[PDB]
């Protein structure tokens, strides 16, 4: 479970 | 070749705000999520945030100890990274790096600018007071300049034909917001009471130009 | 917040050895995560490696990477004169990113005591109403020493700054400078002034002293 | 309190060589850096060489670089020195002391009572 906030290649928000 | 330039930084007083500017050039800007690294003068790295593409959202994210007071933003435009900084304190004197953070699984920072320059102060600019370490076989004997802002000051022995065993240690920050450093250096105890050393203080920012003669007691 | 501890603090080696460099994280990151950079004095960093088994391009052979979970390792099979510097590792898996505090890489050499001088303040500083009274420890080695400031045998604290300048290219020895700042009021109601230098080339503290009109 | 015992000197050739021990007892020095210091007649104490914590290192003198070695046994409490290439101008008495400070200082509280080592044909 990665942190979303910590990746900057993937947007955060859910479709 | 991926090049990043900082720009915007120097000296500010406590509280002001500050903008930096990052521009990229040598590959897609707006490709690449972009991120500030700040280091403090003598310490490590601090991650003080990052900024997505706008294609994966274009949000920022930052650390608590600037939230609420940095801002990030970035314009693909021109191809610029801005770093907004409001309530500067003293804290946040660093040098402030521009990266770029590479693509893929592993999100590192691949390439880094050279870095600028923030100074957060409210000192005046004051000129340095040069005082002699005399001295008392090698002996040793130096020049305190005391009590200067902003930096640097440069020092030089004889204008330059005494190199050797020349110690200019790096300044300190004194509690009063001024800068001070020593500049030694180990001769021979026979050339004491012969050959003179002179040292030569230059602090530009205030037009102080001393020639300090260091003789023996 | 995922703290990254390196391990040791300086890294006393020779060119031709092997570099072994530690990153102990306090919670559990993937190697995918975590990047190793490079600083020189003076200049930006620049990464290394990264993830499970990336290097960053333009880096040579020497630099490897490995560890899992929360012991990670940068290693450094044959080291280069250019490879002396420090070493931050990174986690990027976890918000807030973190850096650890540093590994220096410095040339080992053998042990030199400290040669110790004492200054006290110029009669043109005194007649400005402040002393400063300067400690010098010159050309020592290995980095760890300690001075202590005594004014009449009683041992000061919070009225003094050091400041120690980077291992000399020539000899690789540092040397340091310890400034003990009064006012003069304050000078002139003491006698003795003396710093006390602790090193693990001495086999007992040296010790410089002045006394004051003297 | 802290014992430091020193061991393995005598009497060798020039050119010999001689393994020393110091044991300690009164407490772990895992954690601390042991030094070997000797002094001959009419001189002062000098340092000789120091084995930090296992991985700092270990750290000599120039009159010893690469001839003596220091090295450490935490499971024993024990550092040894050995002795190589032995010369007439090492005859001293050579005592241990361990470094109370964890951070390398130098603060040398505790010593052995020191053993003899003779270079003379």
């Amino acid at each position: 479970n990665p942190d979303p906030n910590a990746n900057p290649n993937v947007d955060p928000n859910a479709n | 070749e991926v090049q990043l330039v900082e720009s915007g930084g120097g000296l500010v007083q406590p509280g002001r705000s500050l903008r930096l500017s990052c521009t990229a050039s040598g590959f897609t800007f707006g490709d690449y999520a972009m991120s500030w690294v700040r280091q403090a003068p003598g310490k490590g790295l601090e991650w003080v945030g990052f900024i997505r593409s706008k294609a994966n959202g274009g949000r920022t994210e930052n650390p608590a100890s600037v939230k609420g007071r940095f801002t990030i933003s970035r314009d693909d435009s021109k191809s610029i990274a801005y770093l907004q900084m409001n309530s500067l304190k003293t804290e946040d004197t660093a040098v402030y790096y521009c990266t770029r953070v590479e693509l893929g699984s592993s999100w590192s920072l691949g390439y880094w600018g050279q870095g600028t320059l923030v100074t957060v102060s409210s000192a005046s600019t004051k000129g340095p007071s040069v005082f002699p370490l005399a001295p008392s076989g090698t002996a040793a004997l130096g020049c305190l300049v005391k009590d200067y802002f902003p930096e640097p000051v440069t020092v030089s022995w004889n204008s330059g034909a005494l190199t050797s065993g020349v110690h200019t240690f790096p300044a300190v920050l004194q509690s009063s917001g001024l800068y001070s450093l020593s500049s030694v250096v180990t001769v021979p105890s026979s050339s004491l009471g012969t050959q003179t050393y002179i040292c030569n203080v230059n602090h530009k920012p205030s037009n102080t130009k001393v020639d300090k003669k260091v003789e023996p007691k | 917040e995922i703290v990254l501890t390196q391990s040791p603090g300086t890294l006393s080696l020779s060119p031709g050895e092997r570099a072994t460099l530690s990153c102990r994280a306090s919670q559990s990151v993937s190697s995918t995560y975590l990047a190793w950079y490079q600083q020189k004095p003076g200049q930006a960093p620049r990464l290394l490696i990264y993830g499970a088994s990336s290097r960053a391009t333009g880096i040579p052979d020497r630099f490897s990477g490995s560890g899992s979970g929360t012991d990670f390792t940068l290693t450094i099979s044959r080291l280069e004169p250019e490879d002396f510097a420090v070493y931050y590792c990174q986690q990027y898996g976890s918000s807030p990113w973190t850096f650890g505090q540093g590994t220096k890489v410095e040339i080992k050499r053998t042990v030199a005591a400290p040669s110790v001088f004492i200054f006290p303040p110029s009669d043109e500083q005194l007649k400005s109403g402040t002393a400063s009274v300067v400690c010098l420890l010159n050309n020592f080695y290995p980095r760890e020493a300690k001075v202590q400031w005594k004014v009449d045998n009683a041992l000061q604290s919070g009225n003094s700054q050091e400041s120690v300048t980077e291992q000399d290219s020539k000899d690789s020895t540092y040397s340091l400078s310890s400034t003990l700042t009064l006012s003069k009021a304050d000078y002139e109601k003491h006698k003795v002034y003396a710093c006390e230098v602790t090193h693990q080339g001495l086999s007992s503290p040296v010790t410089k002293s002045f006394n004051r009109g003297e | 309190x802290v014992q430091l015992x020193x061991s393995g000197g005598g009497x060798v050739q020039x050119g010999x060589s001689l393994x020393l021990s110091c044991x300690a007892x009164x407490x772990x020095x895992x954690x601390x850096x042991x030094x070997w210091x000797r002094q001959x007649p009419g001189x002062x104490r000098e340092x000789v060489x120091x084995x930090x914590x296992x991985x700092x290192x270990x750290x000599x003198x120039d009159s010893x670089x690469g001839r003596f070695t220091x090295s450490x046994d935490x499971x024993x409490x024990x550092x040894x020195l050995q002795x190589x290439x032995l010369x007439x101008x090492d005859x001293a008495x050579y005592y241990c002391x361990x470094x109370x400070x964890x951070x390398x200082x130098x603060x040398x509280x505790x010593w052995g009572x020191g053993t003899x080592v003779t270079v003379s044909s």
